[PDB]
């Protein structure tokens, strides 16, 4: 994982 | 004349409307319509609640349908908001009914965080009202007797279902009221009480002695054995044991008055006198003994004239010896009534007005779908460009498929001029350098937003901490500091996301200049390009040699594979399931909801064409590049290393990294600059709440 759209998506 | 009725219990009024609304919001798109009619009904339950239960007041089937049009209610919403997960704080609070506990008090309260607590007292009280409209009904008329021996069944059936529901529901020790005993015998007594009635409608109609004496000989049964269950636990009212007392000899003299008429009949005078005296005995005795609670004088009157004819009768002409009643048969018993069940809706003209709102079994069951949605095709997705990524750099190390279409060491061979090409539509180097340019800039103008917002916070904390430093009295509430530390909390957690994207940043910033002086070259005119890759001799014999359609063919598959990736990650992402019905079936049908193995069967038949391929795509890999370096290592053996094309060599496998390059950098850059651009929507939602409870407080 690069940039982190795991802990973006979820907020 | 004198039934026994249950007096309702008494609740403390609480506010249903607003801890409800939290959750409600918390769950849908706030300010849409998913939400509108899901707050206007959780206040007109509210309204609900309180004509309900409120005030003990009006006494009729005006009021008893609110109190059933509310117990509905509120167990068609228990499948809804997580009630069965405490975390509601929604404190129902009832005192006994009767005074009672199990210690010398005068009263007790029970308070309980349970809406399964809220729906038994709700259910008794429903009893309880029903107990006593029919204690009220006048019963010399048809109506009356109907409506008495409704309700009557009514409360027996909803003082058992409370016997059968308290324990499983509330999850504590019950007031003494709502108790399996009490209201087991409460019960009881409506039963008793509904046959009484019956009694009663079958000697207003005139008929038979044989039925009336069966029909009171069964109510006599029914008060006996609440009698007996009253006889050792005093936990009703003082008045309910003696009438329960006088109520089963009343109905046994009944009892054995109609069988005694029977005797006449077909000529046992003996009989008949026995039973009437026994009659005569009951009465007397309750007439002194419960003078208070009954009034018996017609049916001691009647009873009286029966035996003195009949002894006259006797003693002069018949002449017929009187038994002992241990030698007379049982008189037999005839129910006529049940115990209603209870079943939702038990009021007239019932509408769930949160019937629309989704069952949280289904809630926690779809959310959970995606994460195993999710977790199948992400995983996928990233299987698959990790084996890309390997094969491309792979044959990168091998100078293919460069080296095989290489007929000189003089012109640019046709796949790096493809590649390049490709890389100069897209735009070339500028599209690279322009990202590279405005990635500090979004990662600035996050920073912006964040900062402005915590502090706004800030200020607003600066200033209520000296009002209340100086206006002691004038100015009390609850500090900024308390109110502010859930959004403070977000604060420092989005700070965290801000440096893991700005290292990220790092890694694309080193690559990207790792990487640019190739790239500019690759993006030059074809000539221009031509002149900047050095020039060799051919290793001549390479004219169609075995070892080179080989690999040929070989790396036309490679490719076929590499490009039907393309399209496999394209339907894993541009399909899905709606399971929502799936779920609202197997809840329906069945009992409950086991999404762990409903998805596990349904991600099988959405995806399994796809996951399959997925995996027969990596094997192909794995075959296709095991038999290419071995067949590439042979061919190398075939064509001597010397300087001049060890120089075109390297340049030509610097070439093809470099086209590696340039597509994953401007696909880290895109990535870069999406979740900056997501960060900012993100962002700009908290800045507005942080200005909005500035405005507020």
């Amino acid at each position: 994982e690069l940039y982190p759209l795991t802990s973006l998506r979820s907020l | 004349a004198t039934f026994i009725s249950v007096q309702l219990k008494k609740t403390s009024e609480v506010d249903l409307a607003k801890p409800l609304v939290k959750f409600i919001q918390q769950t849908y798109p706030s300010g849409g319509e998913e939400q509108a009619q899901y707050c206007r009904a959780a206040e007109e339950l509210s309204k609900l609640r309180r004509a309900a239960v409120g005030r003990p007041l009006d006494k009729h089937e005006g009021a008893l349908e609110t109190l059933l049009r509310y117990y509905d209610q509120i167990c068609s919403i228990e499948p809804k908001f997580p009630f069965s997960e405490n975390q509601i704080c929604l404190t129902f609070t009832w005192k006994d009914a009767f005074d009672k506990g199990s210690l010398f008090g005068g009263s007790v309260k029970l308070a309980l965080a349970s809406l399964g607590y809220e729906k038994s007292c709700v259910l008794f009280n429903c009893a309880a009202l029903a107990s006593q409209i029919a204690a009220e009904q006048n019963l010399d008329n048809d109506e009356g007797l109907k409506i008495a021996a409704k309700h009557y069944q009514f409360a027996s059936g909803a003082f058992l279902h409370i016997k059968e529901t308290v324990l499983s529901a509330l999850s504590r020790e019950p007031t003494v009221d709502i108790s399996p005993d009490t209201v087991g015998t409460l019960s009881l007594i409506m039963l008793a009480q509904a046959q009484e009635v019956f009694f009663l409608k079958a000697t207003r109609d005139k008929m038979k002695d044989a039925i009336i004496a069966k029909l009171a000989n069964q109510a006599a049964d029914y008060f006996g054995d609440a009698f007996k269950q009253c006889q050792y636990k005093d936990t009703l009212p003082k008045e309910v044991f003696p009438v329960l007392a006088a109520k089963h000899c009343i109905m046994q003299a009944n009892a054995e008055y109609h069988q005694s008429i029977l005797a006449k009949q077909q000529y046992y005078f003996g009989e008949e006198i026995a039973r009437l005296q026994h009659a005569a005995e009951l009465i007397k005795t309750v007439a002194s003994r419960y003078d208070e609670y009954v009034n018996v004088k017609d049916f001691s009157d009647k009873i009286n004239r029966a035996l003195a004819a009949a002894k006259k009768d006797n003693d002069f002409i018949y002449h017929d010896r009187v038994p002992d009643l241990k030698d007379l048969d049982p008189i037999g018993k005839a129910t006529l009534v049940k115990s209603t069940p209870v079943n939702v809706p038990i009021s007239q003209k019932f509408t769930d007005l949160f019937e629309k709102m989704v069952p949280v079994s289904v809630q926690q069951s779809l959310a959970a779908y995606n994460q195993r949605k999710a977790d199948l095709v992400n995983r996928s997705i990233a299987q698959m460009r990790e084996a890309t990524t390997l094969a491309n750099g792979v044959l990168a190390s091998l100078n293919l498929p460069a080296a095989i279409e290489d007929v000189s060491g003089d012109t640019v061979p046709q796949s790096i001029l493809t590649k390049s090409r490709s890389v100069i539509e897209q735009g070339g180097i500028q599209t690279v350098d322009q990202l590279i340019k405005e990635l500090p800039e979004l990662l600035q103008r996050n920073r912006e937003i964040l900062d402005e917002s915590l502090r706004l916070l800030d200020e607003e904390e600066a200033t209520d901490n000296d009002l209340r430093a100086k206006f002691k009295e004038r100015w009390q509430r609850t500090p900024s500091n308390e109110l502010y530390k859930p959004l403070r909390a977000e604060g420092t957690n989005f700070r965290t996301v801000l440096d893991k994207a700005v290292q990220a940043d790092g890694q694309v910033k080193e690559c990207y200049q790792s990487h640019r002086d190739t790239i500019v070259l690759l993006c030059k005119p074809e000539p221009e390009l031509n002149a900047a890759i050095p020039s060799a001799n051919p290793a001549k014999t390479m004219q169609g040699s075995e070892v080179v359609n080989v690999l040929k063919s070989l790396l036309s598959n490679l490719d076929e594979v590499k490009k039907e990736r393309e399209g496999l990650e394209n339907d894993l992402k541009s399909v899905n399931f709606d399971m929502t019905s799936k779920f609202l079936t197997a809840l329906a049908q069945d009992g409950v909801i086991n999404e762990e193995a409903l998805s596990v069967t349904e991600l099988d038949r959405v995806y399994g064409g796809l996951t399959t391929k997925v995996q027969e795509s990596l094997k192909k890999q794995e075959g296709l590049l095991k038999n290419i370096q071995v067949s590439h290592q042979e061919f190398s053996k075939m064509k001597q290393s010397n300087n001049e094309a060890n120089l075109r060599e390297e340049v030509l496998k610097n070439l093809a990294t470099a086209y590696d390059n340039f597509v994953e950098l401007v696909a880290n850059l895109k990535e870069g600059t999406k979740f900056y651009n997501e960060l900012t929507e993100i962002l700009v939602r908290f800045q507005n709440k942080c200005s909005d409870i500035v405005f507020a407080r």
